[PDB]
């Protein structure tokens, strides 16, 4: 709880542009419902319901007409459920071992900009803004040689 | 400019019947519902009676159902109210009205201009 | 026949004369990343090196950059995005010369959505001049003082970023009598604007992506025309 | 089943004064559609307020209606001299149609 | 203007044209924005071609 | 083909099963063009492979 | 609980059955096999 | 109220006849739905037109029904012998239901 | 028109019973909402079963409801010495409403 710092001996080569993505355990757990649904996604799945009515008002008297006599709320059977992956990280951080390196930043700027400004045509932004990337390096596609790791 | 003045009453016998014509001047007439209205001397206002647009379409009180027929002629511009049978009570003054639809629509809802009034005096004397 | 009542844009009563009950929907312009640097220029010593505006923003947005970015560019700038949901199995009909299939809706919940109360909103916007295309092309930070460079930024207004919706309709019911007794239920808003509270700007920083170890420069100009 | 008014009030000129009419039993809601009328002695009766809040071309912006509580009342601010007449409230019940009231004879002093 | 239109008949007897209709509108109509195209013919003159 | 159903009860009384219904459909059916694949196993062989 | 906007797509185009369809400019590209590379570009003059 | 026929036409054979049928008051809209029968001396009654346009199974072609003005009119093009019978024209009003003409005798010379 | 029931039926204790009521002339449809009834001697009618199916709570689940054929059927499975009442059975016809049967007395051996 508002701080997890976990620590890996596995990688020991040099590290290029790195993808992490931080999935809710919900997301592919049994009890969820939209299990199914919901399990290729980094954030928190949440859903918006459309219930789309058929509101039709009549009149009977043809004297009153000002209040109508009768309504109708007719909902369709299966309402629409949009899923939407609010963001499950605030700020991430990746540290070094003797510097800094990455520091508190926001995931809206892992997860938008990076994929926005390094990869080059060949890496797209993801839509699910819990998925983001840590690059190291200036050239991830756009040449095969390495400019830094 | 606009008039609803109308005539046709005056001292009856009870248990008689009256005419009371209303006429219309310059508002096309034929086109707006006229309800016919009493007011007593001293025991207010009274919704009688209710003629449409056209001509049919009736639908009178409950102190009056069948004792008052209304009709219209759109031709001379005329609406006309029968009291086929007059008891003490009804001596009053009557009001020809001009009544459009806003909310109540058959009714009327909006009584926008009234005739001057004619006064029914039944007595027995 | 016609008669009107006071209703919220979701349908619920106003009960009309009651104080303090319509409070107005408010927008955000699309894109107020682009809106919000509306002239932004690079000075050393003076002497402006680049000065761009919104439209040049928006015109590189609308060239440059790709759609497989388009989604990140939204998320950066603050503009919504379409989230696509399904409604579920339906009759349908098979003609050749039947089968269940699903009806998918988009809906957005974005800044541009007019709400009662907008969220804080994250403005990621990206500063573009001629070295900050090629790694090669960047300008080294020894080759001048690092005193003398200064970006100058003029934000845009809050009138120019945040619109209002309106929070009032005038729901007219119309019985309209005869054969068919037909009744038009409209809605008119209802708009008078309001006072928006004044946006804070919180966590104003510039990130600089100072790394450890023939241009192009873009020229532009505006102009009014009314031949 | 009747509406009652008051039988009457007086009011200085240029001073407020609220009259109010009432079912005999049960609420006057908002469907059963208040209507104010203004019939000044020797002069046929004008529709001053329908359906409880609105007023037709010519009526002056003075007069003003609402339902408070569990009645109708016409609100006069800065009644003028031209005022004393009798006014009558009408409610819609939905079998007897429009029943009107006794009269309160509002007194301008 | 995606209008709600239901059509009942109450007289069991007539039920050829409608005893009554309904035209339920939405509150908030659907806006499409058309950007329209605002230049007919652009022409750029250089210095002597 | 997407109606506009719409139930209204006239009587108060029995006000269990509707009275009435509407099941009013639009001019205009909506058509999804579907494209079936149009081959089961293609082949192209050689001269000799 | 949250308040959500519907977006909806529709088309005014040429397609679109219209009882008066107004002109219309097609620019039909010309596809060959030098319309490719610059470098491959037949000359004028051989 | 009543729907009122001219009571005698005349045509001559493989000629056209358009026989009338009006209300006694107002217009006869399509609301009305005239029906016209055909009734041979001997014979009951038949079909001829429904609707004001409409035919069932077995009327021929040449009998056709409109309105035309304020009233409904039964064409008879190339009208042959043995069209010389009574024709009944039926409006429906809304309270009183079908409601028939006096009766048209068509005589084919 | 009137519904109609056996008079009497004997089950022993432990045992299923189908108590049957149907209209005089035409089917019980489910549209005509079946309503069973149980009046010990000495204590006032008890809602069993309303709307063919549904039981109000106390009751126990013993009692079932069904529309077999073109009549109405309660069904006790196990029934016990606390069933030895009188059961009425009432449809509910669309102009009068309520129509309640003449009773069964269930007799448990």
């Amino acid at each position: 709880n508002h701080h997890d710092e976990k620590l890996m001996s596995a990688l020991k080569w040099p590290i290029e542009y790195m993808f992490i993505g931080l999935k809710p355990t919900w997301n592919i757990s049994d009890q969820n419902p939209h299990q199914h649904r919901d399990w290729h996604k980094f954030g928190h799945v949440v859903n918006a319901i459309m219930q789309p009515t058929h509101h039709a008002e009549i009149s009977f008297q043809d004297r009153d007409t000002a209040l109508p006599d009768a309504c109708s709320s007719i909902s369709d059977i299966s309402p629409v459920t949009y899923p939407i992956t609010l963001p499950i990280i605030k700020n991430i951080s990746v540290t070094a071992h003797g510097i800094n390196l990455i520091d508190k930043f926001p995931s809206k700027f892992c997860s938008s900009y990076i994929p926005f400004h390094y990869g080059g045509n060949a890496i797209k932004t993801p839509d699910d803004p819990g998925a983001m990337m840590i690059t190291f390096a200036l050239k991830p596609r756009e040449e095969y040689q390495p400019s830094g790791h | 400019e606009v008039k609803l003045v109308e005539s046709g009453g005056g001292l009856v016998q009870p248990g008689g019947s009256l005419r009371l014509s209303c006429v219309g001047s310059g508002f096309t007439f034929s086109s707006y519902e006229i309800n016919w209205v009493r007011q007593a001397p001293g025991k207010g206002l009274e919704w009688l009676a209710v003629v449409s647009k056209i001509g049919d379409r009736t639908y009178y009180a409950d102190s009056v159902r069948g004792r008052l027929t209304i009709s219209r002629d759109n031709s001379q511009n005329t609406a006309y109210l029968q009291m086929n049978s007059l008891r003490t009570e009804d001596t009053a003054r009557y009001y020809c009205v001009r009544a459009w639809c806003a909310s109540t629509c058959l009714p009327g809802d909006i009584m926008d201009l009234w005739g001057p009034g004619v006064g029914v005096v039944v007595s027995s004397l | 026949g016609a008669v009107y009542t006071l209703v919220d844009p979701f349908g619920r009563p106003i009960v009309p004369g009651t104080k303090n009950a319509y409070r107005n929907l408010v927008y955000y312009c699309e894109y107020p990343g682009e809106r919000l640097y509306e002239n932004v220029r690079f000075d050393v010593n003076g002497n402006s090196l680049d000065e761009y505006s919104s439209d040049v923003t928006t015109l590189v947005r609308k060239f440059c950059i790709p759609g497989d970015k388009m989604t990140g560019y939204k998320h950066l700038v603050g503009q919504e995005v379409s989230v696509e949901g399904t409604s579920g199995p339906l009759l349908c009909n098979i003609h050749d010369l039947l089968d269940i299939r699903r009806n998918v809706h988009y809906s957005c919940n974005g800044p541009q959505t007019p709400k009662y109360y907008q969220p804080p909103l994250a403005l990621w916007i990206k500063l573009r001049f001629w070295f900050n295309e090629n790694v090669n092309l960047a300008i080294p930070s020894v080759s001048i003082p690092f005193g003398e460079r200064f970006i100058t930024i003029k934000l845009a207004s809050q009138k120019d970023l945040v619109n209002e919706f309106p929070g009032l309709f005038v729901r007219q019911s119309r019985f309209i009598a005869g054969r068919p007794s037909r009744r038009n239920i409209r809605f008119k808003p209802w708009f008078i604007p309001g006072v928006i509270n004044e946006i804070s700007l919180t966590n104003n920083e510039l990130y600089i992506n100072n790394l450890f170890v023939l241009i192009r420069v873009h020229k532009t100009q505006v102009t009014h025309t009314n031949n | 089943q009747t509406v009652i008014q008051e039988p009457a009030m007086s009011v200085s000129p240029g001073g407020t004064v609220t009259l109010t009419c009432a079912w005999s039993s049960g609420s006057v809601t908002t469907s059963n559609y208040p209507s104010w009328f203004q019939q000044t002695p020797g002069q046929p009766p004008r529709q001053l307020i329908y359906n409880t809040n609105s007023r037709p071309t010519g009526v002056p912006r003075r007069f003003s209606g609402k339902i408070s509580g569990n009645k109708a009342a016409l609100t006069i601010t800065g009644a003028q001299a031209e005022d004393e007449a009798d006014y009558f409230c009408g409610l819609y019940k939905r079998s007897a149609n429009n029943i009107f009231g006794g009269g309160t004879h509002l007194t301008v002093l």
